[PDB]
């Protein structure tokens, strides 16, 4: 059996053999249609009327195929663009999964109640800290006098 | 396999267009001879006579349109079948770009992918909760409004 990494490092080459054969049968047509422009060129000086309109429709003809040949080309370039990105998107997921894995274990260890207990604890201990202060201050500076 | 049938009959398709090229050369080479005596019989007194090598001559440039459009047939029959050609390429990269597809989803689906959407949301509601109760209780500890008042009195006297 083939791992799924390998089919889709496979595929990417295999669209881009196709976009290789697309640009070759491309290429084709516009050396056809510069033949095609020498001889309507050429056979335009003497008029002849007719065979011009043959051969100018032709070209049309050579322009709406090379027209699809490019279509095909982006084509295959969209289907190239959206199984990359899949990988992506496999990447995200595996990444969120251990991230969630290492939050829920991490968080397990401290809950609501119990930071609670510690954080009133806290509070009861500044109380108690601020108490001290403020009666210790208050008794002494009270004892004195004529100011 | 198509293509070297494809490429076995393209092969051909301009074997035959060059027959019809030289069958149109050879019709330009016998316009070339006629021209001049419809030259001749111009320069030779009496003008009646090129009317009729006239009649030739046109009957010749309807011939070399004729096959002139010949050509143009069998040039637009071999663009269709190299258009097709393309057109089966694709749709085969296209079968095996599904298939990646298939074997890339056999990994992770919809259900496990819910897991990690509600075991996130939960971690991070009672992260948030946790955060945003230790911030308050920090900051129940010390002044505000005067405690940011001289922060920027502090920054002045620096700058």
């Amino acid at each position: 059996r083939k791992t799924p990494e390998e089919l889709l490092r496979q595929n990417q080459r295999a669209l881009n053999r196709a976009m290789r054969e697309l640009d070759r049968e491309r290429q084709k047509l516009e050396t056809q249609e510069k033949k095609i422009i020498a001889d309507i060129k050429k056979m335009a000086k003497q008029g002849q009327m007719d065979a011009v309109r043959i051969m100018a429709k032709d070209l049309v003809r050579t322009r709406r195929y090379v027209r699809k040949f490019v279509l095909m080309r982006a084509n295959i370039q969209a289907v190239s663009l959206k199984i990359q990105t899949l990988k992506s998107n496999n990447s995200m997921a595996q990444a969120m999964k251990g991230v969630t894995k290492a939050m829920g274990t991490m968080n397990r260890q401290l809950k609501l109640p119990q930071i609670q207990k510690i954080m009133m604890e806290f509070e009861r201990q500044a109380e108690i800290m601020d108490m001290k202060e403020e009666m210790m201050n208050d008794a002494i500076d009270d004892a004195m006098g004529d100011e | 396999p198509p293509k070297e049938l494809v490429n076995e009959w393209s092969l051909k398709i301009r074997k035959e267009m060059r027959v019809v090229d030289r069958q149109i050369r050879d019709i330009q080479r016998e316009e070339e001879k006629v021209k001049r005596s419809v030259k001749d019989a111009a320069k030779k007194g009496q003008k009646d006579v090129c009317i009729v090598l006239a009649k030739e001559m046109i009957r010749s440039r309807k011939a070399v349109s004729k096959l002139y459009a010949s050509k143009a047939h069998m040039n637009s029959v071999l663009m269709g079948m190299k258009n097709q050609l393309a057109v089966l390429r694709v749709a085969g990269s296209l079968q095996k770009s599904t298939e990646v597809m298939k074997a890339m989803q056999s990994l992770v689906k919809i259900p496990e992918i819910q897991a990690t959407m509600r075991e996130l949301s939960k971690e991070m509601m009672k992260a948030g909760i946790i955060e945003e109760m230790l911030e308050d209780t920090f900051e129940s500890m010390d002044d505000q409004e005067e405690m940011e008042e001289e922060a920027e009195m502090e920054i002045d006297r620096i700058l």
